[PDB]
């Protein structure tokens, strides 16, 4: 029969394992080898032999072999609840997607710009991020490549570039995620 | 729906006004307003859970319901809350020490609600073409407000293949996994194949093309120790208590990271309690681990019941009240029970036929009552009992007194066994 | 192989309808109050009302006490089950007293568990017949129904099962000429064999040809499995299934008993009550009838007054044959019949009385009789006598021995001569204590 | 908010600049002898010099020798190792006893090593193989990595568009790369390209403890030859050797020391409840004390003259032998008066959010001084409640004669 | 050589007419115990006798061990000889029973007599021929032949690494195992592969020789505890537990009796019945005792030889019974006892003697008085302990032997358990 294994109403099992695993081991070393630096033929082959052996039921697999854990990865929410600016960037975009309004996320830090990337695949929403690293001609294709794909919902734009490569917009809504205050940044950049 | 009732299923729960006020006879209990009242405010610092390490000790003579209290608290306390109820002889196991139990037990009385955000996609596939090589294929999801379609990709049309999803199923597709949850069908299937019958299932919600921010809340004790301390843990969740695993980098580092939660929101601590029943029968060095271990944060509030005076401790030669040594007997409070007089007496046998579904006569109750004040209650509600049963095979209507008083005969008290058992059977 | 075992004449309380004693109580004599109070207490068994209440079969030795107690499990009947225990039994090396003491009262507990399947069997015939494309779409070619020629040995009936089962059918090998078994639901194919029909003297194979099916294609195989609760924890408990528990070193220690109570109570009992309400089970809570009680330690005790509290506890017979005696555990601790005075509170006494003479003579007539050797009257009064003097049992012990001595010496029916040299022969503790 | 427990008001020793000790700061109260002992003795363990040495807070119950303890830990810092252990902890029935005590010893024993972890991050461009020349893609640039077979991944890590984190002795399948314009609906879930170099070294300042290493090394977990599998396969176990607890490690750890990669930290084991220890955890003990590896032990005592567990026989003051009990230094704690109980009283109420009345306090430390202080300290929460059931913010007399009234002490409770 | 305590005894010392000689053999005096262990050792060579059982009673120091050990020598390695320990039966992984039994199994041996023969030959020569029929070649120092096998033997080879030019050894019967390189492997100047070469074999192609080896049943019974290994049984890591639990006598150990009769009746095997020698009986559970009367008495039982050093006293596990010799009553009946004796003033002179001798230690004729008045004062064996530092001191101070001097300084410096609880008052 079936179980829950814990005392949650209903939940698949695997979920129940993978959501708690906390610990990883503190400090796992390889196994001890003896160094004899004569090996003599005999034990090398008896083990040669052992090791084909235990190599041949490979049908089994041991199932991922179930390796220990040692990387404890932080987790994904962190990333939003790390600042209130992603809850509220949360909030607004569903709102904008039950509407259906595309958008047009601005940021003036890269860095920024992948957190607002690990946000937005926390949140499942397809993004086409336009930088400065990328060229003018591959900006336009950038922008191109957001227009008229109504499967593409955020764009990311750095606000540091120039820009006057975009042509046409799709559902008129942006957000200023961040606030420069600059000479001459912000005002082009509201400009443009 | 088929269990029996035992000796403590006429209480359920513990008879309590707004201001905390015992009552006389409500939810299956009757008289000890002053333990009623004990067990009241003990139930709502455990609701509470601000303080932790709390101790509270039942004492009193037998048949007082001691344990009649403590169901009654854990059936106040509710669902939600985790209520471990432990014999003081169950620490005793042949694969982890005293002290390893100790501490399993109090693990597992406390819960921790972890929070998790699922993104959702549900309705009724109205098509679900899939092109097999032997790659390609889109699922027309459907919704009693809107209808979308989806292309699908090579693994999870793998998974749709795995979990047969025919035209017309209700299905909950999980966005961040893509694990396939048939939950039923929307209509029959072509009313030709002669097989495959089943009922239909409601239409699914209007808006279940996506929902974002599906709120599941996981609720998981701190027992989850036993996930970690082996590659394979359901053969120690479930059955093996042979447990004995490493308490360094498995107890602090698990309570380091429930903080971590805490303070991150996605979980919040929920304290338990933890009732030990005849706690007398545990070791000294049982009571001088509780001792310390009632000292951590994570410590449960430790219900306790003895039905001693002056005894020895187990393990030693010298003698406390109660069985326990001085020092967590003092760390401690106690609430004693007082005995129940006559009408208490009457009108928990009135309860307990209830219970029962039995009905006695006037004189049957007061018999029974004097026969219950005389040799106890529990023995009073076998009499119970064995006088439904007599009279049932008498093919009476109610319980007369002719029927206690000769299933007073045919069943004997201690009292009388002794009495007859001068004969020397045996020494 | 009658193979007669110590006392199996006892084959029920054996009382009137109105509830009342007899003497000739269905192999069992004496004991007017005991029976009639086993009656109550195997009433209230089948009543299934009430739980965790235990009964307590005091009486000196020789009272007959696991007699009257396997009396009353054969009146209940092997429909509800009966599990034997000894106090000597809880003692175990690799596994706690209290987790020996709730598997037992596990196994006491029964439940019937219903299975009902629609399955088609028979000799396949397929065929596919041609249908246009789908209409929806374009033109091209598609299967609507894919039918299956099912034979069997009462008829043929072809069935248009859904097309989307034509994948089962190329799995397995289902070759026209084959026995399937079809699933209603499911529809999973699992083949048993070709037909014995083609199975040529000639052909050297095996497990690969069966019989044809008897009977309608469509068959509904109800089956019936009762299962304690017991069982159903040790099935849940160890694994199956791959995960490289073919291992031989490291897995072969198979006894892993200990339990936790969160897999014993919790889901089991809450798939159990839905198999109960939804109509594919039934509850059936037995009996625990435990013998030497007065051998468990204090630490049994303290937890056996706690498990009879639990609603799902069984009914337990304990039946205690010392009297006052130190309390097993405990230091100089005398209590009553063996077991605490907080215990014996929660039991109901049932006193038994000593065999009369009458009884003594009636109790050895009857088993001998149960051996199949007769016995004339001066050797019957001979053996009451000596049950008299001596304890009862070394009378009925003495039937055997003496019949093949009457046997070896010539005569069939055992003579007071027999039993006599018998009695010089072999002779009781209570003579035997002259050292 | 965080629960209060039973020793969270204490936040350290609260001594002077010379180290006198106040009337009441820092949590606790009174016992300034005691307290300016444990002053000495957190010099002592900041000293790291003195290894083996050990003291024993006995005294009457209540005093505070658990409180004073952990007291003296806060004070220490999270730095240094501070391993509680409760008497009974020694008893198991799975590792030898004095084997627990010795992994107790090593466990209290801190180490913080610096090491350098390469890691290859990024999206999976070639899978073609014994070695394996996977291809891995950032932002900053493509490498072809010629890694070694022993990381060849088994689970489905797919030749193209897997996101994978490997360092070395592991790999992350961290996620699927960004094709999520590729499909409407697919199970993967995906996540952006990594934007650090494909190889990264990064020096992490783990701390650890010598037992982890010790119980490691016992047992390893790591490799990937099938034997290794097969022996972690089930049942993990205790009881390592002496001759790898010793020796080896001890000889890696003072490499890694005189070489800069380790830093060694000295802690410090709080045994309580010592007075219930069997003869041969004593006389264990007489040879750990005596060992310049050992680390410092706090030992709590509470009984006085009584027999020694294990055998019934003898008895010794502070249930602990006098051979050993002269090894540990003697620190004696005395009882509060009723002035201390009312401020320590006064003190818990107010860490434990409970604001109580002139009276009220007063009643309290009369009961206090009568049964017990932590009598009252029980029943300081209870009143709280009653005065919100009955609408009262502050406790008052009335609330707390009606909480004693409920619950008897443990002396009342004899009484009857 | 490294001389222990009982290394002067080589033997038990007794004379063509069986009566035992003053002091020959390393032993000295104890004229009536040296009989009987004359006897109870012919009783032995006789090998028609099983169980009987002997008990070396006698205070301490009387030499009940360097009894036991006499008889071992006198026996010969031919037989077994199995000194066990009383503390020895209390074992955490196998009840006390069934160490008792596996004992007793020990101290029975048996010769196993066969006649080997090999086939070694050169693998540069292997060429099969139809898988179903193979040749190899035979090249050794001494002569070249050629050999035809089964394939199953050309299957067993083909398991191993075989290469050209390498020694292989094949057993007529079955098994087979590679030997590196003959003289060519580091004439290609290839170096090494974790293995160490041989030279080219001398002798004949074909050798055979006869084949004693001495196996104990208990040997047999260990192996037969076990899957042999060879297919997926053969799972084996660390902390394996060889000595398992325990072995059923019917199945298990029946089984073995009856193949060892019927291959001596094939005259394939020899039965040779050890001798089982518990010291510290006394230790022994009066539950181990009981076991003991009765497994002495089965046809199998071979000889034992019993110790008990101290007197009557209360049995183990009882603790109100009291029995002389700490043995019950059941167990001391049907036990041969021999009673030893103490030694004179001049014997123990004579054993310091000859313990000075067999150690390489030189004592003057005082030397030897003081010594042996220091020996009686309190024991023998005080004297035997004191008799080392006492040359070394004299080497260190430079003297070739002993004197009054060094050997009163050593006895002044150490002191005995007399010495030491006149002095334990203080
Ligand atoms: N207040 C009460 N109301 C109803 N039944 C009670 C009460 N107190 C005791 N009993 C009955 O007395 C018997 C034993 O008392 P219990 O409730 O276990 O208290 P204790 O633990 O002191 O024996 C039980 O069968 C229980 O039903
Ligand atoms: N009333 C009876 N009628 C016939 N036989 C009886 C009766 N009572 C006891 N016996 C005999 O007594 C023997 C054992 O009785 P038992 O139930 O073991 O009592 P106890 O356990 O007290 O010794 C049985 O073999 C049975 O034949
Ligand atoms: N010096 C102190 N200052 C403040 N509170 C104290 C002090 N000493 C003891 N306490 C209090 O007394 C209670 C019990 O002290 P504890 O450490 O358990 O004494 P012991 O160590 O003797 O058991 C603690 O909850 C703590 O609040
Ligand atoms: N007959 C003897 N001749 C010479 N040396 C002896 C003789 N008997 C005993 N010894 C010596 O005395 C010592 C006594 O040792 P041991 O046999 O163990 O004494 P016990 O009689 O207590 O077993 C032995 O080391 C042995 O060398």
């Amino acid at each position: 029969l079936t179980l829950c294994r814990c005392g949650e109403s209903l939940q698949d099992v695997i979920d129940r394992v993978a959501f708690v695993i906390p610990p990883v081991v503190a400090a796992p070393p390889s196994l001890r080898v003896p160094r004899p630096p004569p090996l003599y033929s005999h034990r090398m082959r008896i083990l040669r032999q052992g090791l084909r052996e235990h190599a041949a039921p490979y049908f089994q697999q041991l199932r991922q072999t179930t390796a220990p854990r040692l990387l404890q990865f932080p987790e994904l929410r962190l990333v939003q609840f790390d600042s209130g600016k992603l809850e509220a960037l949360a909030i607004l975009l569903q709102k904008l997607k039950s509407e259906g309004r595309r958008v047009l996320i601005l940021s003036q830090m890269i860095l920024m710009l992948d957190i607002l990337e690990m946000f937005l695949n926390f949140h499942y929403l397809t993004y086409v991020r336009i930088d400065e690293n990328a060229s003018s001609e591959q900006r336009q294709e950038l922008m191109r490549s957001f227009n008229r794909d109504r499967r593409i919902f955020c764009a990311i734009l750095s606000t540091h570039s120039r820009t006057t490569g975009i042509n046409l917009v799709e559902a008129d809504t942006v957000v200023f995620y961040d606030n420069d205050l600059n000479p001459v940044m912000d005002a082009k950049a509201q400009e443009w | 729906r088929i269990e029996r009732i035992g000796a403590h299923s006429h209480i359920r729960g513990l008879g309590l006004d707004d201001a905390l006020e015992p009552r006389q006879a409500s939810q299956g209990m009757v008289g000890q307003l002053a333990a009623r009242r004990a067990a009241g405010v003990v139930l709502e610092m455990i609701r509470e859970g601000k303080i932790a390490g709390r101790a509270v000790l039942i004492a009193g003579q037998p048949g007082t319901g001691k344990t009649a209290i403590a169901m009654g608290m854990a059936q106040a306390l509710g669902p939600d809350t985790p209520f471990t109820a432990i014999a003081g002889s169950e620490i005793f196991s042949l694969e982890m020490s005293k002290t390893e139990a100790l501490t399993q037990a109090f693990r597992r009385s406390i819960g921790v609600r972890i929070k998790e955000e699922t993104e959702i996609i549900e309705g009724e596939v109205v098509e679900i073409q899939i092109d097999r090589p032997a790659k390609v294929g889109k699922l027309t999801l459907k919704t009693t407000e809107m209808e979308t379609i989806y292309d699908l990709g090579t693994k999870m049309i793998e998974s749709l293949t795995k979990d047969k999803v025919q035209a017309g199923d209700v299905i909950t597709i999980d966005k961040a996994t893509g694990k396939i949850s048939k939950l039923g069908r929307s209509f029959t299937r072509a009313r030709d194949y002669d097989a495959m019958g089943s009922q239909t299932k409601f239409v699914q919600c209007p808006d279940g093309e996506l929902q974002k921010r599906k709120e599941v809340v996981h609720t998981v004790s701190l027992h989850e120790i036993d996930v970690i301390n082996s590659r394979t843990q359901g053969f120690l969740a479930l059955f093996s208590g042979d447990t004995g695993e490493i308490k360094s980098e498995v107890r602090e580092q698990i309570n380091a990271k429930v903080a971590e939660w805490r303070e991150e929101g996605k979980a919040e601590i929920i304290p338990g309690v933890l009732f030990i029943d005849e706690v007398h029968m545990l070791d000294i060095e049982s009571f001088s681990f509780l001792n310390r271990a009632l000292e951590s944060d994570m410590a449960p509030v430790l219900i306790m019941a003895t039905n001693r005076g002056i005894t020895r401790i187990r393990g030693t030669s010298y003698q406390s009240p109660h069985g326990i040594p001085i020092d967590l007997l003092d760390r401690l409070l106690i609430v004693s029970t007082t005995p129940y007089s006559e009408k208490d007496t009457k009108q928990i046998l009135r309860i307990r036929c209830e219970e029962e579904d039995v009905e006695m006569s006037e004189d049957a109750y007061t018999v029974l009552t004097r026969i219950g004040l005389e040799t106890s209650l529990r023995y009073a509600i076998q009499l119970i009992t064995a006088a439904s049963l007599v009279c049932r095979k008498r093919k009476g209507t109610e319980v007369q007194v002719d029927d206690i008083k000769r299933v007073y005969s045919l069943f004997l008290d201690e009292s009388r066994s002794t009495q007859y058992m001068k004969e020397y059977q045996d020494a | 192989t009658q193979r007669i075992a110590s006392h199996s004449h006892v084959k029920g309380l054996g009382l009137d309808e109105s509830g009342l004693a007899k003497q000739a109580a269905s192999g069992l004599v004496g004991q007017e109050n005991a029976r009639e109070a086993c009656g109550v207490i195997v009433e209230l068994i089948k009543s299934k009302k009430m739980a965790g209440r235990a009964v307590l079969l005091a009486g000196p030795p020789g009272t007959g006490k696991t007699a009257l107690a396997l009396a009353i499990a054969q009146e209940l009947g092997s429909k509800v089950p009966f599990c034997p225990m000894v106090g000597s039994e809880v003692y175990s090396t690799e596994i706690k007293k209290t987790e020996v003491l709730m598997e037992n009262f596990r196994r006491a507990i029964g439940l019937r568990i219903k299975e009902t399947k629609e399955v088609y069997e028979g000799e396949v015939t397929e065929l596919t017949p041609c249908e246009t494309e789908n209409p929806m779409g374009g033109y091209g070619k598609t299967i609507s129904h894919v039918i299956i020629g099912l034979k069997t040995a009462k008829g043929t009936k072809q069935l248009k099962l859904d097309p989307s089962i034509f994948e089962s059918l190329q799995k397995e090998r289902v070759e026209a000429g084959d026995v399937i078994y079809i699933e209603a639901n499911s529809g999973a194919v699992k083949r048993q064999g070709r037909c014995d029909t083609y199975a040529t003297e000639f052909d050297l194979e095996a497990e690969e040809y069966v019989p044809l099916p008897k009977g309608d294609v469509h068959k509904k195989k109800e089956i019936i499995q009762d299962v304690t609760l017991h069982d159903l924890d040790v099935a849940n408990a160890r694994p199956q299934g791959g995960q490289d528990i073919l291992s031989m070193m490291g897995q072969l220690m198979k006894p892993k008993k200990t339990e936790i109570t969160d897999k014993l109570r919790g889901e089991i009992n809450k798939v159990v009550n839905k198999y109960i309400d939804q109509g594919i089970a039934e509850l059936v809570p037995g009996v625990l009838f435990v013998d030497e009680v007065h051998m468990l330690d204090i630490e049994c005790f303290t937890y056996l007054h706690r498990a009879l509290e639990s609603s799902i506890a069984p009914i337990v017979i304990f039946a205690s044959n010392r009297g006052n005696c130190v309390i097993r555990g405990t230091e100089d601790i005398t209590s009553p019949h063996g077991i605490p005075l907080d215990l014996l509170d929660r039991v109901m006494i049932i006193r038994t009385m000593l065999y009369t003479p009458q009884e003594m003579k009636q109790i050895i007539k009857i088993r001998a009789q149960t051996e199949g050797i007769n016995i004339s009257e001066e050797a019957l009064n001979h053996l009451g006598e000596i049950g008299t003097k001596t304890t009862l049992r070394y009378s009925v012990q003495l039937l055997t021995p003496a019949n093949l001595l009457a046997k070896i010496n010539g005569k069939d029916s055992i003579e007071k001569e027999h039993v006599e040299e018998i009695s010089e022969l072999f002779y009781d503790a209570k003579s035997s204590a002259k050292i």
